């Protein structure tokens, strides 16, 4: 969700 | 090949660590830096997961090695900062998200878990 740290890309 | 099985541990370990499984996903991704080491995503997701079991002894190391293949990574700076801070490192991730500023000049988790680092 947006560009954010805790999503894995 | 080389470049398939850096995706292999993408998928393989980002539907572990959507799914909960932080420990299991770090299995996956690290075969990956073992069969590539170029691509900074594949620390990055690795040190996300080491946070989600409060592992930032190892986090910090696999944040700073996905600096390492890209640096210009800012993500990679606020999750190393992350690491650091509940490492006892409060200063050293202040270091980072100080960085994460330059490379998103308006990025909300750069001034938020950096405020954090400053508070009583």
């Amino acid at each position: 969700s947006g560009p954010t740290i805790e999503e894995v890309d | 090949g080389p470049h398939m099985q850096a995706i292999s541990e993408k998928d393989r370990g980002n539907g572990f660590f959507k799914e909960g499984k932080y420990e299991r996903a770090i299995e996956c991704y690290t075969r990956g830096i073992a069969a590539d080491g170029a691509n900074a995503l594949l620390p990055a997701n690795r040190a996300m997961a080491y946070l989600k079991i409060q592992k930032y002894e190892e986090a910090e190391k696999d944040c700073t090695q996905a600096i390492l293949l890209d640096g210009s990574y800012s993500k990679a700076f606020a999750r190393r900062g992350t690491a650091r801070t509940f490492l006892g490192k409060l200063n050293e991730a202040k270091q980072d998200f100080e960085t994460v500023l330059l490379l998103e000049p308006g990025n909300k988790q750069a001034v938020t878990e950096l405020s954090k680092i400053k508070k009583k």
